[PDB]
């Protein structure tokens, strides 16, 4: 019972970071804010930097923690490879690990089982986008993954769709990080549903050129996967009805949210002046409430028993002797903080927590309700946004619709007299919604006809060309 | 004379002391120390380590031993996260690795000193996406095993985005043998077409259980993805009409490596298996033909490169291997007629995706 | 539509070949039990099962 000495691994940068060192900087500031009685173990978390995803340096900074008696390490946050590696040697020396990052590794059961993870497991991350999919009654969507582990962290959402061209078509986006020919692709295959998956900066490559395909308007439903959703800003396709939903996973309810956004607020204009801080990266959160989960379960722990660190080396194999029971004091906590509840189940995933679903509104975002752990999603919670002036077509045929004296503007109000311009002008007198006429494109009334589509004032209306086809069609 | 040392990583298959891979590596080295073509001015000693199964931390500290010990390339393992584990051992330390089983690879990896063998499953799902628009079918159903993911059948997955093609997957119970209600919900939805995704074992025990869920008529068509279907037993099923096929690397038909597969299988070096299993007895299976390929071909770009010699590398603290980085160039340069086929390396990305393949079919005989 | 089993054998593979090739469904065996397992193990292997 010296103190809490812990790793932290990071995976961001010195200078426009995510922020986990302000992140876990402030944490710790808070847990030695708590005035407790005694003057307990006071937290301390250190920090140890990891420059490239590679399991040789990372096996390198861990055989470099593992001496300096630490109680459990976390992180790293976005690389996967170097997490692997991190999980296996803790792993084995029994040092518990908390997983803040995704998890693109193939995960083995015979790989044991001293790891929780904070951040949802990708079954469940597929199993809410496959809900939001039912509760569009199943359209013929499409994945645009960006990289082939997209396969392994929609592994779920894949096998349950009969993969066709017309239920779920899987789409890869290629080495040139260039989305234009699969979104063809989409747009002439008649899918309306987009999925797509990626971090931030590919997903907005693939909305920014969507928009400038013409494919944003509220036909398209995109489903962005990435749960580091809400930091993204898609000003220029934030659009009057623009269906572009997302995840999100923070309790803003939370005491310490606004200061802890302000805290990195500050902390990013300082660090660099490169952009505007565009809101806490999960990450960050998911550090903060990591640290917290440690220190939680670990005063559980101290509070039956007494603990005991022991510097332990990469070379001997000296197993830290509190290993399985820390990780039952572990998988047995229940946190209330920036990524809503932590609670974990028996496999060290995480359950009992709620995705808020975001759509991207006018200025930021504006929820579709909730997708839970277990149970369904409520889509109403804020309001189900199902809820989401025309054009008058016409031929020209006397005595009907007959042309006016087509000098002054023959358009809305001069454009014909007769019994059809008057109906249409009582029609839609009554019916109270402005519509303005234009002459028909062909001439003809127009037939059903046999090179696919129909002909004329027909297919005026067929191919959504004008509203409201008000002029004698038989 | 002139000492030149491989080094291995091998996992503890308790069939034997040795499983397959480490008794291909064992034996190939002895017939390249007894040929007088291959390197007759040098004598490939090994040092080889057995490391236990899913064990990347184990892996490691052998490897940076076995480095340690002063090694001219790393050979094996072959379970990915111990391979992806020693893969960037080596490309820190600057030693050729030459994988031989099929690693999951992290898209955004860049270790440039290493070598795949077995052929790289993007490619060879291109050729089962090739017989599936050959045998011109639409309903096809994928049944892979969930040891690896789809991210090896990412061809079929994005094929029916270009295609007309109807690819409803569905996933082996990993924890057990029996496919029964698998196989059960596979016949009841009328699932007729269907690839296969596993290892030869897994093959062997799903086509028992689809036999005695009657399975195995006209009607269904198995195409089999692992390169040992040659190495199945159909005499259970020769008669009832299956159209099974599957793709074959080893050169079988070829007489001066059918030589070998036979002294490979003349002594039982290769360890007796369970003959009431399902799989045949006397055979080399790829696995074993892909590592006696992999220490050859090594063999061949240590020939390409005299002065070489071998330095003690200090691991986890210090320089890369000298020579190496001109070793790695003459390793992907490399090419050589084998068991496996001819061996040349895509000389970007290091993996082998050019190769000759071999469509057998399960026909009478 | 009657076959005969082959007596001096039970390598009735070309009458079960027979049989499926002339898509006879309904089939009336009459042998003995040991007959009968053998026509059987015979009717799995050439999928008549």
């Amino acid at each position: 019972l010296s103190s809490l000495r812990m790793a932290a691994i990071l995976d961001d940068q010195t200078v426009c970071g995510r922020g986990e060192r302000l992140a876990l900087a402030l944490a710790r500031e808070q847990i030695n804010g708590i005035i407790e009685v005694p003057a307990k173990a006071r937290v301390e978390v250190d920090i140890f930097e990891l420059q490239r995803d590679s399991q040789y340096e990372t096996t390198d900074t861990m055989c470099q923690i593992l001496p300096k008696g630490v109680v459990s390490v976390l992180g790293p946050s976005s690389s996967p490879a170097s997490a692997s590696t991190v999980s296996h040697i803790c792993g084995e020396k029994e040092i518990p690990h908390i997983k803040v990052g995704p998890e693109e590794t193939p995960r083995l059961q015979y790989l044991r089982f001293a790891s929780v993870s904070l951040y949802p497991s990708n079954e469940d991350v597929s199993l809410a986008v496959s809900r939001i999919l039912k509760s569009f009654n199943y359209p013929s969507a499409s994945l645009i993954c960006a990289k082939a582990e997209c396969l392994l962290r929609l592994e779920e959402l894949v096998r349950g769709f009969l993969i066709s061209k017309e239920t779920l078509s899987v789409r890869m986006l290629d080495d040139s990080r260039d989305p234009t020919p699969l979104l063809k692709e989409i747009r002439d295959d008649k899918v309306s549903t987009i999925i797509i998956d990626a971090n931030a900066s590919i997903s907005h490559l693939v909305l920014r050129k969507a928009s400038e395909l013409g494919m944003t308007s509220a036909f398209y439903k995109y489903i962005l996967t990435t749960m580091d959703f809400p930091i993204l800003h898609l000003d220029g396709i934030v659009e009057d009805s623009s269906n572009i939903l997302g995840f999100s996973m923070f309790n803003t309810s939370h005491p310490f949210y606004p200061e802890f956004v302000r805290s990195l607020n500050m902390s990013w204009r300082e660090n660099c002046e490169a952009s505007t801080y565009p809101g806490p990266a999960l990450s960050a959160a998911l550090m903060f409430d990591a640290v917290h989960v440690v220190v939680s379960a670990v005063r559980e722990l101290n509070r039956s028993q007494e603990i005991g660190v022991k510097p332990l080396a990469c070379t001997s194999a000296n197993i830290w002797p509190h290993g399985t029971s820390l990780m039952n004091y572990l998988r047995m906590v229940e946190y209330d903080g920036l990524t809503g509840r932590v609670e974990f189940n028996s496999k060290g995933q995480r359950t009992n927590y709620t995705l808020r679903i975001l759509e991207k509104s006018r200025q930021g975002h504006r929820e579709i309700g909730v997708w839970y752990s277990n149970r369904t999603l409520a889509m109403n919670a804020t309001t189900l946004d199902i809820n989401l002036t025309l054009v008058v077509t016409t031929i020209l045929e006397n005595p009907y619709v007959m042309r006016r004296p087509n000098f002054q503007a023959l358009s809305g109000n001069e454009r014909f007299e007769g019994f059809c311009v008057d109906m249409l002008r009582e029609l839609a007198e009554l019916l109270r919604f402005r519509y303005r006429l234009r002459l028909v494109e062909d001439g003809l009334y127009g037939a059903p006809e046999p090179n696919g589509s129909w002909t004329g004032m027909v297919g005026e209306l067929i191919n959504r060309k004008a509203d409201l086809a008000v002029a004698a069609f038989t | 004379t002139h000492v030149l040392r491989f080094g291995g990583i091998f996992e503890y298959v308790e069939s034997g002391p040795m499983g397959a891979e480490e008794l291909a590596f064992r034996f190939a080295v002895n017939t390249i120390n007894r040929n007088r073509t291959l390197l007759p001015n040098t004598t490939l000693t090994y040092d080889t380590q057995k490391i236990n199964l899913y064990d990347s931390f184990e892996a490691s500290k052998k490897a940076c031993d076995q480095l340690s010990l002063g090694v001219a390339a790393i050979f094996g393992p072959s379970h990915s996260s111990s391979a992806n584990a020693v893969q960037s051992i080596c490309n820190a330390l600057g030693v050729p690795h030459i994988q031989t089983r099929w690693k999951h690879q992290v898209s955004d990896n860049k270790d440039s000193f290493y070598v795949s063998l077995y052929p790289d499953f993007s490619s060879l799902s291109r050729a089962i996406l090739d017989l599936v628009q050959f045998f011109k079918w639409k309903t096809v159903t994928v049944v892979y095993d969930d040891s690896t993911g789809l991210i090896r059948l990412q061809e079929l997955i994005k094929a029916p985005s270009r295609y007309n093609l109807r690819l409803k997957i569905r996933q082996l119970p990993a924890d057990t043998k029996d496919a029964k209600p698998l196989l059960k919900e596979m016949k009841r939805g009328k699932e007729f077409h269907v690839i296969f995704d596993c290892s030869h074992e897994m093959a062997a025990g799903i086509l028992k259980q689809a036999l005695a869920m009657g399975m195995m008529t006209e009607y269904y068509h198995y195409i089999f993805t692992t390169l040992d279907l040659f190495a199945l037993d159909v005499e259970p099923y020769r008669y009832s009409g299956v159209n099974m096929t599957g793709f074959r690397i080893l050169n079988t038909e070829n007489t001066q490596v059918s030589s070998i597969i036979e002294k490979w299988s003349m002594e039982r070096l290769q360890a007796p298996p369970k003959p009431d299993s399902g799989l045949l007895d006397g055979f080399m299976t790829t696995d074993a033909a892909l590592m006696y390929d992999a220490v050859h071909v090594v063999s061949v770009a240590v020939q390409q490169f005299p002065q070489m010699t071998v330095s003690s590398l200090q691991c986890n603290r210090h320089k890369p291997w000298r020579f190496g980085t001109r070793f790695m160039s003459l390793i992907k340069e490399a090419h050589w007629e084998g068991l496996t086929g001819r061996i040349t390396f895509n000389k970007t990305n290091g993996l082998r995706t050019d190769f000759d393949l071999d469509v057998i079919s399960l026909k009478e005989e």
